[PDB]
């Protein structure tokens, strides 16, 4: 709900960094992803009503435990606000941040070998609104830098011109590209009527807006009483015991 | 002795009647005791949409 | 040697494993608090001939007021709740629910969540293995009530073994002619016309004479813990609405007559003690589901 | 010996009038004896000695 | 080639057409709301001690003071009542019951005689027609859990067809033995034990094979629309009490076990849609009746 | 001749003796109206956030405080309410419960009722006995619904006996087939498929054709005194509660699948009038012990 709140490259950076894995992650099993599903929209049809789930919806599903799936988790949160379930990933990586994963070599996770075109397909970039399809460039720029592979965030921009054009103009290195970036990447904000959507991904969207508007009041309180006596999790000091798996 | 939402819970002896009646009493009042919070969302389904 | 089983107990379909935290709980146990309010209001509104008190319990139920152009259903709360009841039924069922609206939804109203503060009696009875031998005929009819026709053909007398599980509590047999039943290796009593036994005590032995059929009836009981507000006449009208409505049409997943054969269906399965905790969750939605759909008619 | 008494008052009753018309007026008189027949919250954190 | 139908099915009588419209409506509504204060009324007594709440109760639905020397009956409410139930029930019935005194209780309180507010879900079973060809035995028992024995003694494999109406909603199928069932001009699936139709696909065809005889159970669910006040369980009362006490008993008429037979027959006739309306009014008089009686017994 | 009966009415056994009466029935009236305040004050304490409703609730039917630590029993009232079921029971049962704490726990509220206010309708069908000639096969399988199937193996139409004992108020007779039925030495009429009959009407002649089997439903409705308390739904129940606690656990006495079978078996006796008295009785104190145990589970 934060995460999508964020309207400005510099502020969807800066929760990114203050952010851990822990909440990209999830610890639901929920379904499989892809599976043509009849769902329940009373509100409109008698029948029921036919879609197909995807990981863009905002509940959990189940992922595989490689970089691959740790990459679909991390695009998901940032375009749609829940993660998935990846078992057993370990403290090491849970206690760093989403963005230490994407542009920093200490984490102890290769990402050379990433497709871009594949992962798009998984995420289902066709069904993507002009904001989430911007977020999504913006990791896989973040990623591309961070290893090397510039030239293949260049050759998967031309083969899909409609993201040719809304690509993000930030360099990942550069400063002065982030503070000058006018980009509104907002999903959820401050106006919509209480009723139900026919999709699973706008029924899921529109619930995170209505739940916005007392999100921005409520959440206050009641986090000052979870971690007033509480040491912060990112980048907690351990022992470096082991990553394994990996 | 305090509680694990921040009252504070006074054991005494005291009758049973007096008890009842008075513990009684301070249930009904609580029911209609809620947060500020809970008070403006129920202002706001009560008014037009701006 | 021939077996026969009962039809309801035959491959329980997986249920669904999640919405089963204490938070999903809660929200079953909010739905069911106000739907109940919901029918109470419509009562007092066609009796005062007025839409206030109607108004009041819909706009706390689908904290949305009224409108003539638009229609009534229930609202965030009533999709939730519905594609809810989806989830626990299989596993093939699709979990489209995020979960700041279970949170959401579970703050309206202060329950316990806690689905162990009671228990309830379930009738079905379970017979899980009838063998009999080669010159005996044995077919088992019913759910609430089993009848088991026996017909022997063979020269001498033969011995039937019966089955009912571990789970029941107690099972109460009636015979049309009085009848032989003990345990394994145990002497054979005098006929008698009703027997009550226990099925955890052991397999039962019926000797069957070659006269005439004998018919046995089997009435059982067994104890499942359930919250408070649970009760069958709500929840057994809710099953058939959900069936009748198209909420079970999942694939491959089985069919029931009564919640009473879901229920005790689902026990029997290799791991059905937490199997039967998601069916008590499912009887506490369709109960709100039932007092929900009288409360809003829709033809 | 010794014994504890609860003292909540002596109320008669007459046996030919309704019942539940004397319980009445009597309870309005309890409630305003011990002092929750108006709005109110329990202020008993502070009478204590260390 | 034989067939075979359910017993409750058979002959439904023609049912009463007064007391039907606005004001006969809310007279039952009323009955039925002041005959649950009555029950009430017993449970108030104990917790005051007293008779008062019960004198209160039985003078707004009799419009007199209970007596001590004379046995409580309900007055005109209940004689009301108990004339109007009888009317339902058959179109030879006399109506004699006055609109003038129908109107004057339904005074009594506030209601709306809105029988269409709601829903409800009725058991009984319907089977129309089991046809069977020849060396080939077919035996229907039961109501509300229909149990068909099939017996082959023929050489082969027989097809038998089923036939459940066009009304109930949903039936559930389950074997002794697992069969193959499927639709006209459809292909067969493996053998099952259990089915789950919509009786408005189609006639459905079962095999069954040469052997030991194939017992089929059949369980169904159909929706008809009741009033908010409706209870299955009263009502069901209701309908033992007033068979028992004759109301019932006038000639050329069917008699059923239930209510739940009553009005899944009456809504399988030739135009059992004008039946159905009725029907549930008689649901709701007697509900009010089982109720009344139960607390002035007579 | 061949004679066949229902399951349930063979072989009732003595009914206890002790605690049944003017001062012991008013305990059980106490306990159930208590127990009903005890269930009642559970959903609502569940309901809201504060337990007040069953503190008070347990204190009056327990006589002592609740505590967090200590499980949660009942008091003496659950302990002298548990006996008494087991005393009503059987005759061989203990029944070592004093008087004195009897009297003591019944001042605890008072009851504006008695035992024989109201009524209940009971729907066992009792088949005393079905009289058959040598050739014909009959089975009787079923309580609620009884269920007699007839065979005939011989040269032509025999005549079956029905007796269906002179207590029950109607039994209504469905038949797979139509079929013929008239009183004892009377002609018979044209065949039908239901039956309504009253069974002091005298023993009933089936005529039974030879060839494919006869299978007759019965269902029947009895009229017993109950208090105005009493509710069928609570007390089957209560009845299945107390057969799994091992209330009825005593040596040379029958078991029972209902309530409802019980009462029906007791009375089809003789001296029956006298064993429904205290069958009454222990059928509310089973409402009791149903509403007591579902507010407090050990």
């Amino acid at each position: 709900m934060d995460v999508l709140s964020k309207g400005s490259l510099k502020e969807l950076l800066a929760h990114l960094e203050k952010t851990p894995l822990e909440e990209a992650i999830s610890y639901r099993i929920g379904t499989v992803p892809y599976q043509n599903v009849l769902i329940s929209r009373n509100e409109y049809y008698n029948q029921l009503y036919p879609d197909t789930t995807s990981l863009i919806d905002g509940v959990s599903r189940e992922g595989q435990r490689n970089v691959n799936g740790l990459i679909m988790s991390i695009i998901s949160y940032v375009v749609s606000g829940s993660g998935h379930y990846i078992p057993n990933i370990g403290f090491m990586l849970l206690r760093r941040s989403i963005l230490d994963i994407l542009t920093k070599h200490d984490t102890g996770l290769v990402t050379n070998n990433l497709n871009y075109g594949i992962i798009a397909r998984n995420l289902t970039v066709s069904k993507m609104n002009c904001e989430q399809r911007k977020r999504m460039l913006i990791c896989f720029k973040l990623l591309a830098y961070k290893d090397g592979n510039q030239n293949d965030y260049e050759i998967y921009l031309n083969q899909n011109i409609p993201l040719k054009q809304i690509a993000p103009n930030f360099i990942p290195g550069d400063m002065r590209t982030v503070i000058h970036n006018q980009d509104q990447l907002a999903i959820v904000g401050i106006p919509l009527t209480q009723s139900t959507e026919l999709s699973i991904r706008d029924d899921n969207a529109k619930s995170y807006k209505l739940g916005y508007v007392d999100w921005y009041n409520s959440n206050s309180f009641l986090r000052e009483r979870s971690e007033f006596n509480l040491i912060r999790l990112k980048d907690r000091d351990t022992k470096y015991g082991k990553l394994n798996g990996w | 002795y305090p509680d694990a939402d921040g009252n504070d819970v006074s054991i005494i002896f005291s009758g049973a009647m007096s008890h009842a009646i008075f513990t009684y009493a301070q249930s009904q009042w609580n029911k209609n005791i809620i947060k500020l919070d809970d008070y403006i969302r129920e202002i706001t389904l009560t008014v037009p949409k701006q | 040697a021939n077996r026969a089983t009962s039809a309801f107990l035959d491959n329980p379909h997986p249920v669904g494993v999640n919405y089963v935290d204490e938070g999903s709980r809660q929200f079953v146990a909010v739905a069911e608090l106000l739907a109940s309010k919901l029918i109470d209001s419509s009562r007092e509104s066609d009796e005062s001939n007025s839409d206030v008190p109607f108004v009041q319990a819909y706009s706390k139920f689908a904290d949305d007021n009224p409108r003539h152009l638009r229609v009534k259903t229930g609202g965030k709360m009533a999709n939730a709740l519905t594609n809810v009841i989806r989830s626990y039924y299989s596993i093939n069922a699709p979990a489209i629910v995020p979960q700041v609206e279970i949170d959401r939804l579970a703050s309206k109203a202060t329950v316990s969540g806690d689905m162990y503060n009671s228990y309830a009696i379930f009738n079905s009875v379970p017979i899980v293995e009838v063998l009999s031998p080669a010159r005996t005929t044995v077919s088992i009819v019913g759910s609430d009530r089993a009848d088991v026709t026996m017909l022997n053909t063979g020269a001498g007398a033969a011995n039937i073994t019966f089955n009912f599980g571990q789970i029941a509590e107690t099972v109460i047999l009636k015979g049309s002619v009085p009848f032989q039943l003990a345990r394994l290796n145990q002497p054979m009593p005098a006929a008698r016309f009703t027997y009550k036994l226990r099925p955890l005590d052991g397999p039962f032995i019926v000797v069957l004479p070659v006269g005439n059929p004998l018919v046995i009836s089997a009435t059982a009981a067994t104890r499942i813990q359930v919250p408070l507000a649970f009760n069958k006449a709500l929840v057994e009208s809710g099953f058939q609405t959900a069936m009748n409505d198209g909420l079970f049409d999942i694939q491959n997943v089985n069919y029931y007559s009564s919640f009473d054969e879901f229920i005790i269906s689902q026990y029997h399965a290799q791991d059905g003690i937490n199997r039967v905790s998601t069916c008590v969750i499912l009887g506490l939605a369709l109960q709100a589901y039932d007092q929900m759909r009288r409360a809003l008619p829709v033809r | 010996h010794a014994l504890i008494k609860e003292d909540l008052g002596q109320w008669p009753v007459e046996t030919g009038i309704s019942l539940v018309n004397q319980a009445g007026v009597f309870a309005v008189q309890l409630a305003n004896k011990l002092g929750i027949d108006k709005p109110f919250v329990l202020d008993a954190g502070s009478n204590y000695f260390t």
